[PDB]
This record gives C-alpha cells, sequence and structure tokens, in this order.
C-alpha cells in the first residue's frame, strides 16, 4: 500500500485495515505486541502519510485490546501510546483521514470506517483535549492561511465527521440517539476558539440530514449554546461590520450554513426558528457582505407556506426601496434592485427568497406609502436577470439563475385561477402576478430565451429546466386568449403577435418538439404533445 | 491613587515611552499588594481606566507585536509596554484578594482584551527567552488557572473566561536544557545581571550553574506545577 500519496486507489484497502486493526484480539498478543513496537519505529516516514494514518489509526485501536490488563499493565501510556500518536498527529494523521473522509464495497467502508470514527471518540479523548488545549495557545493576537492550517489538527478531526457523516442519516443518528458521541458533541459545544466553533457548526450540519436527525439538531440547541446565542452572534457581528464603516467570513459563512440546514428539514418549527433568526438575518442583509446571498438563502428556508409571508415581504421591499428616489420612470425602480443586488451570488440568493415568497402569496397594496405599489416593479427587475442570462460568463452558472426564473414565472402563470372565467375583482386581477409575467412574456429576448431552451435540451438539472420550458410555453397557449381578451382589459402597455411567429413559422423548435414526445419523462413528452395542439 | 490613576492615562510621553505609564502602576501595585488597598482600587474602577486609556491601544495585545521584551522598536514604549502589562500584572493577582466575582470578569475582561499578549506570551516561551517571559508566562497561569477554579463559579454561581494550553510544552523542553538555556537565557535589567554573574549553585539543592538560571528554573518550574493538575 505504502508503494502507491494522491492515489485515490488506496481507498480500496482501506476496509480491510480498518476492520484488521478493529479485530485485533484475532492476531494472538505477542504479535501484537511486536506490530506496536515496529510502529513507533516507523515514525521515521513523513514522506508516507497514509502510513502515518494507518499506524495512528492501530494505536487508537490498541489502546482499547490493552483493556485486558495483561498487555495493559506491561505498557507505559506516556511511552507506549501518547507519544506515539501524538507524533503521528504532528505527522498529519488528521490530515489524511480527513481526506479519506472528503473524498468519499460502501457497505465495508461505511462501516469500517465508522467504526474507526467512534474508536477514535471513545478511547481517544485524552488526545482531543492535548489537541485542544495546544491550539488555543499556540497562535498569538499577520497570520498567513498556512499558518492558520497548521494547528488545526482538532478542526480537521470535525471535517472528518462533517465529510463522512454526510447524507448518510444511518450514521448520523448514532450522534443524537443516546444522551460517547452524544457526549463529544457536548464537548465540541464547549470549543470557544472561533474556528473550532465555525467548524463545530458545519460538523453540525451534517449531523442534521434526517428530517428526523434535523429535529434532534433542533432540540439540541434549544433545550439541552442556544439558537438565541446563535442569532446573537450574528447580531453582534452586524453591529461591528456598520459601526466600522476573512475570520469573520469563517464564522458567519458556517452559522449560516448550519441555519440553512436545519430550516429546510423542518416543519412547525419552521416557524419558532422564524420568531429568532428572522429579524436578524433582515439586519444583516442591509449590511454589504459578501454573504448577503446565503442570508437570502436562509432567510427563504424560514419562510412559511401560509398568509404570515407579510413579514417577509415587507422586508424585502423595504430592504430595493429603501435607498431608491424613484420617479413617475419605470426604469428607476429597475435600478432601485440593480443598486442592492450588485453580485451574481445577491442576485441568485434573491431569485431563491422570491421564488419562495410567490410561492402561493403576497400583501394587497405592497410598497404602499413609498412608491407606485404592486408586485410589478419586482418582475421588471427579471427583464434585467433573464434578458442577459444569454449572455452569462459558465454554463453552470447560467443554468443556476435560468432555473428559478423558470420556476418563478411558472409560479405566476399558476397564480390566477383561469377557470374562474372560462367556467373588487378588478383590483384582484390588477394585484395577481399573473399580469406582468404574461406582459413581459408576450416582450418578444424574454419569449426567444424560454424557447432556446427547447431547442437546445440535454445535468438532470438541465433536463428538469428544459420541462419547465415547455410546460411555462404550453400554460401560455392554454391560456393566451384568457389574457387578452380578459385579463388584460380589465387593468387596461400593450400586445400579442410575435411570440406565435416565432414559435410557429422558428421551425426548429416544431421539430424539437416533435422528437420530444418519443424520449422518455412523461413531464416533457406529454408536455411537448400539448403544445403542438395549441399552436395548431 | 486617584491621581495615579490620571496619570497612567496621561502617561503617553511621546517624547519616547510612556516613562510614567509604568512608574503610576508601579507604585499603583505596591498600593496593590496591601489587600484593603485592592479593593478600593477596583472600586475605583481602575480596571476600567486601564482599558480605557490611550495606552491601550498602544499594547501588544491591541497592536503588532513590536512591543516585545526585546525589541529594537523604541519610542521606547515597545520595550517599556510589556513592562507596564507584565509587572503591573501582579496588580490583578493582588485585586483578586476580592475572591469572589465581582471585578473577576473585569480582570479577566482586562485579559480577553489584551489577546495579542496571550498569544505572544505563549510564543515567546518558544526557544528564544528572557527571564522577564518566564514570569509574565507563570503570572497568566496563575490568573488563568485561578480564574478557572472561579470560572467553576457557574451562573457554581456566575460567569468567566481564559486560554491555557500552549505553555507546558514548551517549558519542559526549556527545563530539560539548561545548557542550552543558559546561553539561550539572558539579563535584561541591570539588576538581573549581577546575578547572572553570581553563582548560587547549592547541592543545598543543585540543579543549576549559576544564580541567574536558577531564578529561570524557579519561575518556569512552578509553572509546570500549576497547570499539570
Amino acid at each position: 500500500l505504502e508503494r502507491v500519496s494522491l492515489d485515490a486507489v488506496n481507498l480500496a484497502l482501506l476496509m480491510a485495515l480498518l476492520y484488521c486493526f478493529d479485530i485485533s484480539f484475532i492476531e494472538q498478543k505477542q504479535y501484537i505486541a511486536t506490530i506496536h513496537s515496529r510502529l513507533q519505529d516507523s515514525q521515521l516516514w513523513k514522506l508516507p502519510g497514509l502510513q502515518a494514518t494507518v499506524r495512528l489509526a492501530w494505536a487508537l485501536a490498541l489502546r482499547g485490546i490493552s483493556q485486558l490488563p495483561d498487555v495493559t499493565a506491561l505498557a507505559e501510556f506516556t511511552e507506549a501510546d501518547e507519544a506515539m500518536a501524538e507524533l503521528a498527529i504532528a505527522d498529519n494523521v488528521f490530515l489524511f483521514l480527513m481526506e479519506s473522509v472528503v473524498v468519499s464495497q460502501e457497505e465495508f467502508y461505511i462501516r469500517r470506517v465508522h467504526n474507526l470514527i467512534t474508536d477514535f471518540l471513545a478511547l481517544m479523548p485524552m488526545k482531543v483535549k492535548q489537541l485542544r488545549n495546544r491550539a488555543d495557545e499556540d497562535a498569538r493576537m499577520m497570520g498567513n492561511e498556512p499558518p492558520i492550517s497548521l494547528r488545526r489538527d482538532l478542526e480537521h478531526l470535525m471535517l472528518l465527521i462533517g465529510e463522512l457523516y454526510k447524507k448518510n442519516p444511518e450514521l448520523a443518528l448514532e450522534y443524537w440517539c443516546p444522551t460517547v458521541l452524544s457526549k463529544f458533541v457536548r464537548q465540541m459545544g464547549d470549543l470557544l476558539p472561533p474556528t473550532i466553533y465555525i467548524p463545530y457548526l458545519k460538523m453540525l450540519q451534517g449531523l442534521a440530514n434526517g428530517p428526523q436527525c434535523a429535529h434532534y439538531c433542533f432540540s439540541l440547541l434549544k433545550v439541552n449554546v442556544s439558537w438565541e446565542h446563535f442569532f446573537h452572534s450574528l447580531m453582534l457581528y452586524h453591529e461591528h461590520l456598520r459601526k466600522d464603516l476573512q475570520k469573520e467570513q469563517d464564522g458567519l459563512i458556517a452559522f449560516l450554513q448550519l441555519t440553512s440546514t436545519i430550516i429546510t428539514w423542518s416543519e412547525n418549527a419552521r416557524l419558532a426558528l422564524c420568531e429568532t433568526p428572522v429579524v436578524v438575518i433582515l439586519g444583516l442583509l442591509q449590511c454589504s457582505i459578501p454573504l448577503k446571498a446565503e442570508l437570502l438563502k436562509t432567510l427563504a428556508a424560514f419562510g412559511k407556506s401560509p398568509e404570515i409571508a407579510a413579514s417577509l415581504w415587507q422586508s424585502l421591499e423595504y430592504t430595493i426601496l429603501q435607498t431608491v428616489r424613484i420617479p413617475s420612470g419605470i426604469e428607476v425602480e429597475l435600478n432601485e434592485i440593480e443598486s442592492r443586488c450588485e453580485e451574481y451570488p445577491l442576485t441568485r440568493a434573491f431569485c431563491q427568497l422570491i421564488s419562495t415568497l410567490v410561492e402561493s402569496s403576497f400583501p394587497s397594496n405592497l410598497g404602499a406609502g413609498l412608491r407606485p405599489p404592486g408586485f410589478d416593479p419586482y418582475l421588471q427587475f427579471l427583464r434585467d436577470s433573464v434578458f442577459r442570462f444569454r449572455t452569462r460568463a459558465r454554463a453552470a452558472e447560467k443554468w443556476e439563475v435560468a432555473e428559478v426564473v423558470l420556476e418563478v414565472f411558472y409560479k405566476l402563470l399558476r397564480d390566477y385561477e383561469p377557470q374562474l372565467e372560462d367556467f373588487g375583482e378588478e383590483i384582484i386581477a390588477y394585484k395577481p402576478p399573473g399580469f406582468s409575467l404574461m406582459y413581459h412574456l408576450l416582450n418578444e429576448p424574454m419569449l426567444e430565451l424560454a424557447l432556446s431552451l427547447l431547442e437546445e435540451g440535454v445535468k438532470k438539472h438541465l433536463e428538469k429546466a428544459v420541462q419547465h420550458c415547455l410546460a411555462l410555453l404550453n400554460l401560455t397557449l392554454q391560456k393566451e386568449n384568457l389574457f387578452m381578451d380578459l385579463l388584460r382589459e380589465s387593468q387596461l402597455v400593450c400586445p400579442l403577435e410575435q411570440l406565435l411567429q416565432g414559435i410557429n413559422p422558428k421551425a426548429d423548435n416544431v421539430v424539437n418538439i416533435a422528437r420530444y414526445l418519443y424520449h422518455g419523462n412523461p413531464e416533457l413528452a406529454f408536455e411537448s404533445a400539448k403544445i403542438l395542439c395549441c399552436i395548431s | 491613587l486617584p491621581t495615579l490613576l490620571t496619570t497612567l492615562e496621561v502617561s503617553l510621553r511621546m517624547k519616547q515611552n510612556l516613562h510614567f505609564t509604568e512608574a503610576t502602576l508601579h507604585l499603583l501595585l505596591t498600593l496593590a499588594r496591601t489587600q484593603q488597598g485592592a479593593t478600593a482600587v477596583a472600586g475605583a474602577g481602575i480596571t476600567q481606566s486601564i482599558c480605557l486609556p490611550l495606552l491601550s491601544v498602544y499594547q501588544l495585545s491591541t497592536n503588532g507585536t513590536a512591543q516585545t521584551p526585546s525589541a529594537s522598536r523604541k519610542s521606547l514604549d515597545a520595550p517599556s509596554w510589556p513592562g507596564v502589562y507584565r509587572l503591573s500584572m501582579s496588580l490583578m493577582e493582588q485585586l483578586l484578594k476580592t475572591l469572589r466575582y465581582n471585578f473577576l470578569p473585569e480582570a479577566l475582561d482586562f485579559v480577553g482584551v489584551h489577546q495579542e499578549r496571550t498569544l505572544q506570551c505563549l510564543n515567546a516561551v518558544r526557544t528564544v527567552q528572557s527571564l522577564a517571559c518566564l514570569e509574565e508566562a507563570d503570572h497568566t497561569v496563575g490568573f488563568i488557572l485561578q480564574l478557572s477554579n472561579f470560572m467553576k463559579e457557574w451562573h457554581l454561581m456566575r460567569d468567566i473566561q481564559v486560554n491555557l494550553g500552549y505553555l507546558c510544552q514548551a517549558c519542559t523542553s526549556l527545563l530539560h536544557s539548561r545548557k542550552m538555556l543558559q546561553h539561550y537565557l539572558q539579563n535584561k535589567n541591570g539588576d538581573g545581571l549581577p546575578s547572572a554573574v553570581a553563582q548560587r549553585v547549592q547541592r543545598t539543592e543543585a540543579s543549576e550553574q549559576q544564580a541567574l538560571h536558577t531564578v529561570q528554573y524557579g519561575l518556569l518550574k512552578i509553572l509546570s506545577k500549576t497547570l499539570a493538575a
């Protein structure tokens, strides 16, 4: 195995080696004793990191084996174990674990490794404390990333957990299920050093995975560090940031990563976290921060399905409206959004939040007092966005923005119950988003952009974007008439002939659609089939 | 002491280092030895004023690292500065006579502000050294441990904070090599130097060649005792 450092192939052998050390009892222990001695000698090899790991692993196991005292009494702990293990840590035994874990016969590997990971907690705690204390003292109040990372062995361990456990909830549950891991978590919660603290937050996020695990993580902070302390930290940072006008980004990014993970996988609890991080998160968003996008993503997680959207909409409108001066024209409104949502992350976050809020509802006469009211200006903003999208950098990025946009557009189409008409209403008809949505769609890069999604089709994620493109076109055809007659007159800039020539004339889209009926995804095929009917 | 406190704030002495800062604190320090006087100073809010003055910006706990026991930079505050914090460190030990949470986080807060020193002191006992460095570490070791015992104050009634870890290992390396240490160690005070020349072997107790290293030995030795627990 030594005669491999990078070679991924090493992973194949880890199951055998992890389990082998696990079953040291089998060996004799004349043999085990000999290996132990040989390994201490073997500390000569820094170049082979993976030797260093495996040996360290053996030690983690050996300690347990020495439990039958014939062996243990014989040995002196400081010489026999701690000195060597410490040497291994120094020689990057944790780092390579992290690598094994990060770069994840799965059953054998997962089982054997999780046994490894756990052995380290229970048997090793002396080492953890030794390292933690070592780290706290070492740095002194221009540190380079390399200097920060040198001593970081404890944090690396936390990451080891994060990578290994992630997904896998199964494994993750072990932490939460009984109240030593649970001790481990409590212990980790205690480590105050900003870097340890941030990795602790990240590790827990990984642990939060199941709907079930997420629930425990909720309780962990709430009941037996509290959520309140967390928001407090965010609040404090906010003040420091603004009063002032990397370390913080690490901490904050972690704070958000964690809140996001749980809020997403939760239920009625969501409201509780919502009311509490919502107010604080809103305040943080006002500050520039690199981060803006991230809080928007978290905010979105908080947004509830029901009526009680209102606090969120106000925050958003207020948070676009506040600085901007709006003339009585449209452009000034666009400017408000453009000024605030300066960078790419800001926009993507914004889109996710908006997608969520627009899902099914918002307040009447929104923006009243400050500006011409209503939802319409937000859709105009998208002109800035998906108009632009075509000229992304970075396909992955373009797709990232395009998708939220399609989902929003589709939602707005569903947003009005067309059926009521075919088989203060006026005001309601004015307020719904379906109106501005149709207006923009008719604006022929708008139609084109939607159309190109169809022309160029097929990772799986991209496939979804395609389905949405079709579904939207179908929806438009079905109710194109409704908009022109009923909706447009009420609420009575301009009209239709443009999309048709382009869809109908322009042929490639028609042919592409034809090809789609066959290709399995029923959503794409069934919809493609419907469209041609609508076009004809 | 009220004037002494004011002088501390006043002590920039821009001509070079802050003579007055150290002098005032030392005067307070001598007074601080009296336990009763110590309480008054805290009531006075000496700890409050110590963090607040202009000097606080200067410390290498807040600024850079130029302050060091061996620093060439001298609008002489740089080496004088560790002297003020470090020598005047003893103030906090003495104030502790209060024995209960009242000013413990105040004193502790003081230390909290000077993070750069907490890191530096510990690093300082990396292999480069002065006798003074040993005392500073010894001093901090006492505060944290005591503060920690008090940390076991809980609110095991109330709140506390600070950092223990790197120093112990550093100390051991120094103890083992007396030879390296004597060469390595340098006197910095006129008072320190004669003891360097002088010799107090003792085989009443022997462990060192010189007078100076014995003192050096004594300080780091105690530090190990407290930390070991």
